[PDB]
């Protein structure tokens, strides 16, 4: 059965989380600052 | 191209060729191109007319008491009154807008929309 | 055959099963996203001519900011912008990496994909959808306190439809997840089915389907991010 | 008679219903949404970019049901519930 | 194995269609954005000098 | 001597197939029609998007509620087949 | 095989048809009524309050039919008439 | 097999078809009539009084057919014709 | 098993199909005709008498189809052709 | 088992499908045509007589299919092909 | 134990029933839509009746065609059933 | 007995019936709607017919091709039945 | 005593027939509606033909994609039947 969840869920979440953190700390702030300065 | 003709009650204001005509009718926003089907519509109380012409800046006209008539060849806008963008002073329209009388408020909003602030 | 539901590199840890293939795909997508982020951080040009990476990132940010502003002011939902942009880029890269020719013979005539889109795995979509669900429910609680938000969601815009409103809060996460999974899961089958053709004819339908799947993945990423922003906007009002 | 045979026949018919209904719904919904988009653009052509966004919101809402049905059909056909 | 060659040919077709129809317009949009921002910076410099 | 549970569960599968077929048809077409309304409103009245997303989402809510009630009952049919021995 | 199995399978198929029809009707009717309401609000924003009243009448009729269908499904599946 | 089992299964399927058709018809007809009523109210609020007249006539013409369908299903399921 | 059992089950399923089709047709047609009538009344309050006759003709047609269907279903169920 | 019983059950289901489809098509088509006629009469009262000719053409076209289906169902049921 | 041709012809009859159900639904609804368009056009422009019948006839042909091909294939299904061993 | 091939043929015939019913419904409704658009357009404008036929032909082709694909696959179903032993 | 494979393949053919019926209905209806919109646009504003062909083709893609997904899953049902024994 493929529809059942698994432990992978948690792992995936963790990965997503860290990526989110990076995007929130090194992509979105600088880009918003660049747009504001422009 | 299509022949735009902004015609006021007292004098034919503007005429000439254009490539696109954007405006706002009672039904809703509308855009007119060379071979648009024949049409008769009523512009909104605070209608604004944008005319995009061959190799020129868009002509933005505030209109009061407007009616739009698309013919097989020509587009004619009949206005009780109208004003090109350059001739509006911001502060006057601002103060007139948010007034009590509906005609003056609509005319001020049309002037603002022509100016480019909305 | 098609071997639907098969998972490779499956392993066990702390008495829980993990699909190694999907973990690897998610890690690859995260690595790509982090690489692009660091590329941007290096090549930021506030005064200079922006690079392609900067243009891409700023386009994403501008679109998401416009969506939020249309829905709810940035001053009320600042974090929703990073959340939506990371969601969008993650899903888009996950779907687009499937275009690369990672499909080979399984020694029995059944195609095997070295890289499979993680969204085809229920765990991935469930993680994303449930995280977003918890996120905007916590945001709504924060805006309308620990008690006010439940009453608002139960009553909705019209109180007397309270039962239907309840269903909505159950439908938002599920619809968020299954949809995405479906649109990617289908792909995981289509290519497989196309693999049953001989190569001299298998090439063409595969090309057509993959070319369309590119747009499908872009659309799915956009829809998921837009609906995330929109659910945030609903959960944070009054 | 093999029970699993009748189970799988019923499951295949069920999944056929699943995705046939899903396809009808998706086709008609995308047709209607695209009709709205095309008419809106025909009225004002430069509303095109402004209109794609609600268009895609509607497309997503429509395709939600179709792809949910597709997933449940896959469950029916590949992991048949209650298959002795 | 044969399916591998088939999907390689498919990916070659995908790459061709991409580079031949999708790349030109997106590259043009990128160049338009770069030119617009460069012009904005040049206008800023000219306005400061003025 | 067919297994009674086999016939019961095959009938349950067909029933659930009908549940979801009808639910998907209804949900898809209803959402499409509401979206037609939404895009028409946006095209005619660009500034009305904020005031339109509310009623559109209320009707979409009703439409999706019907579909997901069908979803719950199909889940009952297939996983908790009533009447199965 | 005992007749009860055949009767239960028939009841399940009948309930499937009942709820399929109910969902089709409810979805289509709610979508159409919501389209009317959106178009009404798409023109006269202040009309929303007065428009809600007939809209909810329409929704009540549609959902009334749907929930009657639901009740009859519950009767078919849980207390199957004629179940020997 | 018990003949009454076959008869009851057929009757249940037929009743399900009856109710599904009635549901679709009632829901969609009520939705369309309510759409007309909503548009009429939006265009002129004062018309409500005169609008509710033909609207109820349409609702009657539709819901009466639906209820006839319901009654005939009730005949099918409870007192099955030719039950034997 | 009694052949008449199979005959009667088939007749019941066929009659259910008859009634479902008639229900859907009648509901949709009556809803559409009522939408036309309601819109006409909204636009012209005084056109009620002028419009009733077309609306009645349309109804008449739709209801005639429905009633022919009902009669044929009654023939199917109570006087099953080929019964033996 | 008696082959005639299976053949007759299949023919009854087939004819039920004939008339269900015919009912749906006829009802919906007549409703749409009547909607057009009612709207035309509301817009242009003087054209009341003039509009009937195309309306009669449309109704004839729809009823042609309906009654062809009726005749073919009569063939299916009363004189079932393949009876043996 | 039964004649294979018996079940085969039962299936053929059900198939042809579906053929006609679909054909009639499509034909009736499409002809209704085309006639609605024709009625609206005639009401709008009384003098266009001469010219409207051409596209109207094209549409009615495209619809009744599908219908009559469905009829022919149903006749094939029933009167000369494929695979009627 | 219930010869397996008889069951195969019955299932194939019913499947072809379903394929053709859906194809006929789709073709009829789509052609009717496209023709409705064409008739309305020609009614509004006398000379529009020449340029309107082009999109109308595109729509008719897109619908009729879908119908004829179903035709071909029904022919496959009832003449070369997959899975028949 | 029936061959289970025969039952499996009969069910598979029925399911594939349902899939094609639904997909054909959806594709026909959607293409017809989109073509109606396109014809109305071309009649109203011929100069926007190129601009209209874009959303039209997007809709046609979103419809034919579901249709061909149905085609692929039906080919799976009939040619390589899941659960076949």
């Amino acid at each position: 059965n493929f529809l059942i969840p698994n432990g992978t869920f948690f792992a995936v979440l963790i990965i997503f989380l860290i990526v989110l953190g990076v995007i929130s700390k090194w992509v979105v702030p600088p880009i918003s600052k660049v747009l504001a300065e422009r | 191209d299509l022949n735009v003709e902004i015609v006021a009650v007292e004098r034919e204001l503007w005429s000439g060729p254009a490539t696109f005509v954007f405006t706002r009718t009672t039904a809703g926003e509308i855009g007119i191109l060379p071979r648009h089907i024949p049409l008769v519509a009523q512009l909104v109380d605070d209608a604004m007319v944008r005319v995009e012409r061959e190799g020129e800046d868009d002509l933005r006209i505030a209109v009061d008491g407007g009616f739009l008539s698309v013919t097989e060849e020509t587009v004619r806008i009949l206005v009780e009154n109208a004003q090109f963008e350059s001739e509006i002073d911001a502060d006057a329209a601002k103060e007139d807008a948010a007034s009590d009388d509906e005609r003056t408020a609509a005319w001020g909003r049309a002037r603002l929309r022509a100016l480019g602030q909305i | 055959a098609i071997h639907v539901g098969h998972h490779t590199l499956v392993f066990e840890l702390f008495g829980m099963t993990f699909n190694g293939d999907t973990i690897l795909a998610t890690a690859v997508t995260a690595v790509i996203v982090i690489a692009l982020a660091f590329y941007l951080r290096a090549k930021v040009t506030s005064t200079g001519v922006p690079s392609g990476v900067q243009l891409f990132w700023e386009a994403l940010t501008i679109q998401m900011r416009q969506q939020i502003e249309g829905s709810i002011g940035m001053k009320i939902a600042p974090f929703v912008l990073p959340l939506s942009v990371t969601i969008f880029v993650f899903i888009l890269i996950s779907n687009w990496l499937a275009v690369l020719p990672l499909q080979y013979g399984g020694a029995d005539g059944a195609a095997a994909e070295l890289y499979k889109a993680p969204a085809s795995d229920i765990n991935f979509v469930l993680a994303l959808a449930l995280f977003v669900f918890v996120c905007y429910h916590a945001a709504g609680i924060w805006r309308r306190g620990i008690v006010g938000h439940p009453i608002k969601v139960v009553k909705g815009h019209v109180a007397f439809l309270a039962p239907i409103n309840i269903v909505e809060e159950l439908a938002k996460p599920i619809s968020l997840a299954l949809r995405l999974f479906g649109n990617i899961f289908a792909g995981g089958i289509l290519v497989a089915l196309i693999a049953m053709f001989p190569w001299y004819i298998q090439w063409f339908p595969n090309a057509v389907w993959k070319t369309f799947d590119l747009f499908v993945g872009l659309i799915q990423a956009f829809i998921f991010s837009l609906l995330t922003i929109l659910y945030f906007s609903q959960s944070m009002e009054l | 008679l093999d029970p699993n045979a009748i189970i799988t026949a019923g499951a295949l018919i069920g999944g056929g219903l699943i995705m046939g209904g899903g396809a009808i719904g998706a086709g008609i919904g995308d047709g209607i949404a695209g009709n709205a988009l095309i008419s809106g653009i025909a009225r004002q052509p430069e509303a095109q970019g402004r209109l794609f966004t609600p268009f895609f919101i509607t497309v997503g809402l429509v395709e939600a049901a179709y792809f949910i049905n597709l997933a449940f059909m896959a469950l029916f056909v590949f992991a048949t519930p209650g298959l002795q | 194995m044969s399916i591998f060659i088939g999907q390689l040919i498919g990916f070659a077709v995908i790459a061709f269609i991409i580079v031949k129809w999708v790349v030109p317009p997106v590259r043009t949009l990128m160049r338009n954005q770069q030119e617009a921002v460069r012009a904005a910076l040049a206008e800023s410099a000219e306005a400061a000098k003025k």
